[PDB]
């Protein structure tokens, strides 16, 4: 929920976060999900400000309005962003990794979003199951599996969660050939 | 003409720059809706038209 303000004089649409403070002069014009719930990788912040100022009024950008009198000249507004950058995964886990019993498989994920305490998570699904099982201990980015056994095969999924609520995940299926004992 | 009531009425089109043509369609040189639609509505002043 990115909150947008708007000052009618300077024509600056400050896209604040959910807990921002509206600048002296600007007025609340609405809220929109920057990572759109349904199509998450199609619209940008501009594509959300336009949908917010269309339902506004040139006479006073505080009361709602429509087509004959609304803020649709999208050249004078200057979006001034002060909302934390979306949690994006710069380097996701490989689609597939495959070693032999005894080898060392390492998985690494790099996240570039907005928060101080970017905490991590790790789960594990056996390749016949349905629910994810918590990988105890490893909670910091790179997960190292040394002397990997056959039972430690399946699908591993990281979950990079920021400070407030945002989370991004990425999976990596792991296979291990098992020579006879 | 007969069969046409007992009244005749015409249309008077007023100039843009007079005072009589007050309306609500007004955006100044900056982009803010103003009360007067007519630019310098026959003010004949210097400061007002400036």
């Amino acid at each position: 929920e990115l909150k947008v303000a708007f000052n009618k004089d300077t024509y600056v649409a400050t896209v604040l976060d959910a807990s921002g403070s509206v600048p002296s002069g600007s007025v609340n014009v609405g809220t929109f999900f920057h990572p759109d719930e349904t199509y998450p990788d199609s619209y940008v912040i501009y594509h959300g400000v336009r949908e917010l100022l269309y339902k506004r009024s040139e006479v006073d950008p505080a009361q709602p309005g429509f087509w004959p009198e609304n803020i649709t000249n999208m050249q004078a507004v200057t979006i001034d962003n002060k909302a934390t950058a979306r949690l994006v995964l710069n380097t996701s886990l490989p689609r597939v990794v495959s070693t032999i019993e005894g080898g060392k498989v390492t998985l690494s994920v790099v996240a570039l979003g907005g928060k101080a305490p970017l905490k991590y998570k790790w789960e594990f699904r056996a390749p016949n199951a349905s629910t994810w099982t918590a990988v105890s201990g490893q909670t910091t980015a790179n997960l190292v599996l040394d002397n990997i056994d056959a039972d430690k095969a399946g699908e591993y999924k990281v979950t990079v969660t920021d400070a407030a609520g945002t989370s991004v995940d990425s999976t990596a299926l792991v296979a291990v050939g098992a020579y006879p004992p | 003409p007969k069969n046409m009531g007992k009244t005749i009425k015409v249309y008077e089109y007023v100039p843009l720059l007079d005072d009589r043509n007050i309306n609500d369609q007004g955006i100044d040189a900056n982009g803010a809706h103003i009360v007067n639609g007519n630019l310098y509505g026959s003010s004949k002043d210097i400061g007002t038209i400036t």
